[PDB]
């Protein structure tokens, strides 16, 4: 069964550059040693969900390189959106010391947004759970249309966190593929 | 041992295919977040049928993106023949459920063959995916396609055993990732 | 019974000096590495007359007969495809026999200059012949960077070996990973005459010290705290030559060295001057108090004084690696 959420806080992080380390060699096993540096990658960003503070974080997936989870599935009404803000820059924290271990640099592009979705499982075949929703797309083009080092989010999402004691850049109006012109913000570290 | 344990597999001579929403985030802006799920949990119901049927499994949906491969689990010569049926097959599919639902659906379809590593990554919400430079080419042929066809890469047109009849894809003017590799593609009748 | 060795380092260190050793002990090529040798050789003398205008104070050349050479060298520095004609050599040799270049060749740790300057220069005579042969100690010497992995296989009384060679360079440690899953031990290589010296990277960084950071990034990684390491350091040829010359104190460089005492259990070579010994033995301590640090029993550090050009060395050393190999399970 499918359920209808009116405040969820969504979140992408990618790691833009993992494509370009990724080569396939007889010496690599044809890209399996790559493979095995993401898995590492992946188990350090999951250990940090069994972290009391992040109780209220719900990974969905991840799509290749890219993270995806989300906070408000379990439901100062606001303070979910300022949590997934606290998570991505614990993924930094973690990837920092991947790259410290594996002689590397890779950096972490974050989008997040904030609103409706409908949560569940679709199609026939696995009991795969999910979020769907405009939401959830213009969540993911703060991530592709976003810079390294930064996380991106929406004008009302800027807006929320705010009110939480959050300080916002401006980045300017940039024409999202589907929705047109949108105006987006930079939050500050 | 220090690395993580990686419960991934390598597989050769196997068939990826994937199909798009084509304006899946214009098409989600217009109408509420129930009849997007509905119209999508409709369409990705019967693919996940077509896919068994076929021959194919089914790997995982993202959002619009829809992909599965065949000679997976176990191996099959007729690989090339599975996908190309399943995207017979899903094209067909996609017309009824624009029919009987009245929003306008359209997807690309991209194929192309050969290695693949398998598995899982991480430690929590697992999830069946595939990585390789030969997955990474059969999602460009996708984006490289046109809306409500068959688009193959001439690896795949090597398996096909001439049974079905193509005509120039001509993807290197459509996509730069098929030029710059230097791809000759294909569209079946 | 098969084993696979990595080969970890800075840039320069010795590391695929050490795989052709391999090949000249456990394995129509020749006339492609001349090619290298003379390029090698260009960039010897131009990297030299350089830096004679440039250095403070500058160098000033002893016959001003030189200065059209000079001149010259200058002049075709970034020729693309050099076919080094017969004047090359007889300018290249002049410059080299002039003392102006000489005393400028001596303060070479002040700047950026390949190792293998002087065994190429004075031996000009015999690469400009046209039936020139490059010797075993030839293709030794030749430097040419490396940008990727390697692998070499070679077999020693039916017993296999995978050695792995990479990039020292910064930019190319990132490749390393690729390698560090089932590795049987790994080699880490160290230029032991460099502590005058500062790497390529950056022009600041004390090439020892990057050695020292780099050998506590491996010792210490996650990935390898069951990997022991097989210690070589290497250039002792250079270094024992620069600590006899007495130009360059190595106390000016670490100043911990003037509070260091040769270890009772030290063996050193028959004949071998004391302060080399003393040097020598300072450097590898500097090496083993990171290993002594942590680890706790579940790996070591092997270390081995060496001088990758001296097959004679290298056999020794490598049979002393075979062992340890064998008797430790790995
Ligand atoms: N005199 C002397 N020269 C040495 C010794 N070991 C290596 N060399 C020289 O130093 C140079 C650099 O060694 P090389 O093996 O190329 O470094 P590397 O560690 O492979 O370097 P890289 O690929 O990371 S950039 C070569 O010209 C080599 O002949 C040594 O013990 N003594
Ligand atoms: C992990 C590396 C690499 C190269 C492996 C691979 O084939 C991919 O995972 C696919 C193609 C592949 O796994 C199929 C799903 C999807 C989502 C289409 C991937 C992404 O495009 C990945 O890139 C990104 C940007 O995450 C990519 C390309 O990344
Ligand atoms: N649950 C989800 N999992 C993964 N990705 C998702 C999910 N929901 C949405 N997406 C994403 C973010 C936006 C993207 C769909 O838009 P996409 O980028 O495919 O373009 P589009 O459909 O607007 O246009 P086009 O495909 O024609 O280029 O899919
Ligand atoms: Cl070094
Ligand atoms: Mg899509
Ligand atoms: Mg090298
Ligand atoms: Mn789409």
């Amino acid at each position: 069964y499918h359920q209808s959420y009116d405040c969820v806080c969504v979140m992408f992080a990618s790691i833009p550059d993992f494509k370009e380390f990724y080569t396939e060699s007889d010496v690599n096993k044809e890209g399996l040693e790559c493979l095995r540096l993401l898995n590492e990658i992946i188990a350090d960003f999951d250990d940090l969900l069994s972290k009391p503070k992040f109780s209220g974080v719900e990974k969905i997936k991840t799509i290749g390189s890219t993270y995806m989870a989300a906070t408000g599935l379990s439901a100062r009404q606001y303070m979910h959106i300022g949590t997934m803000v606290e998570f991505a820059y614990a993924l930094v924290g973690k990837l920092d010391a991947i790259n410290k271990h594996s002689f590397n640099d890779f950096k972490l592009r974050v989008g997040i947004n904030h609103g409706p979705v409908i949560a569940g499982v679709i199609g026939a075949q696995k009991p795969q759970y999910d979020i769907w929703g405009n939401t959830v797309n213009v969540a993911s083009r703060m991530d592709s249309t976003g810079v390294l080092d930064k996380i991106q989010v929406t004008e009302e999402t800027s807006l929320i966190l705010q009110t939480l004691g959050y300080t916002c850049t401006c980045r300017g109006i940039i024409n999202v593929k589907g929705k047109g012109d949108l105006k987006t913000y930079f939050v500050n570290t | 041992m220090m690395f993580h344990k990686i419960y991934i597999q390598k597989h050769d001579n196997v068939s990826i295919l994937f199909a798009d929403i084509e304006g899946f985030t214009s098409l989600a802006s217009q109408c509420t977040a129930q009849e997007l799920v509905m119209t999508l949990n409709e369409l990705f119901a019967r693919f996940d049928k077509l896919a068994a049927e076929n021959h194919c499994l089914r790997i995982k949906i993202l959002g619009d993106c829809y992909y599965c491969v065949s000679g997976l689990p176990e191996a099959r010569a007729d690989h090339a023949h599975c996908c190309v049926e399943m995207g017979m097959d899903m094209i067909e599919a996609i017309s009824l459920v624009r029919e009987m639902t009245g929003v306008n659906v359209n997807m690309r379809v991209g194929i192309h063959s050969g290695r693949v590593h398998c598995g899982v990554l991480g430690l929590r919400k697992w999830q069946f995916d595939v990585w390789s430079n030969d997955v990474t080419l059969a999602n460009h042929m996708e984006a490289g396609g046109k809306a409500g066809r068959i688009h193959i890469t001439k690896a795949t047109l090597s398996y096909l055993n001439g049974d079905y009849e193509v005509e120039p894809g001509c993807g290197g003017e459509r996509n730069a990732y098929l030029k710059e590799h230097s791809i000759e593609t294909f569209l079946i009748l | 019974a098969t084993h696979r060795l990595l080969l970890l380092g800075a840039g320069e260190s010795g590391k695929s000096t050490i795989v052709k050793q391999m090949r000249i002990l456990h394995v129509g090529e020749k006339a492609t590495k001349v090619q290298d040798i003379k390029n090698n050789l260009k960039e010897a003398i131009e990297t030299i007359v350089a830096a004679m205008s440039n250095l403070v104070p500058p160098v000033e050349l002893a016959n001003p007969e030189n200065q059209f050479r000079v001149d010259y060298i200058l002049s075709v520095m970034n020729v693309p495809d050099f076919d080094f004609p017969p004047e090359f050599y007889e300018h290249a040799k002049a410059l080299w026999e002039d003392e102006g270049v000489r005393a400028c060749y001596e303060r070479s740790n002040e700047y950026q200059l390949i190792d293998c300057a002087q065994y190429f220069l004075d031996k000009i005579d015999v690469i400009k012949q046209d039936d020139y042969v490059p010797s075993d100690q030839d293709l030794l010497r030749c430097r040419v960077l490396t940008s990727g992995i390697f692998e070499t296989k070679f077999q020693v009384d039916k017993v296999n070996f995978h050695m792995f060679d990479v990039g020292g360079q910064r930019d190319e440690r990132r490749k390393w990973i690729q390698c560090f899953n089932d590795v049987t031990a790994i080699i880490f290589v160290v230029a032991s005459s460099s502590y005058n010296m500062v790497i390529r990277e950056d022009n600041q960084t004390n090439r020892l010290q990057e050695a020292l950071n780099l050998f506590k990034s491996i010792w210490n990684n996650r990935w390898l705290r069951t990997i022991s390491v097989i210690l070589f350091l290497n250039k002792q040829d250079l270094l024992a030559e620069k600590v006899l010359a007495g130009k360059s104190k190595i106390e000016d460089y670490f100043p911990e060295f003037a509070r260091y005492t040769t270890p009772e259990d030290a063996t050193p070579e028959p004949g071998e001057d004391p302060r080399v010994t003393r040097a020598k033995y300072f450097i590898r301590d500097e090496f083993l108090r990171i290993s002594t640090a942590s680890g706790d029993g579940r790996h070591y550090c092997y270390p081995h004084f060496t001088c990758a050009v001296d097959t004679e060395n290298i056999r020794r050393v490598f049979n002393d690696c075979r062992d340890i190999i064998q008797r430790m399970h790995l």
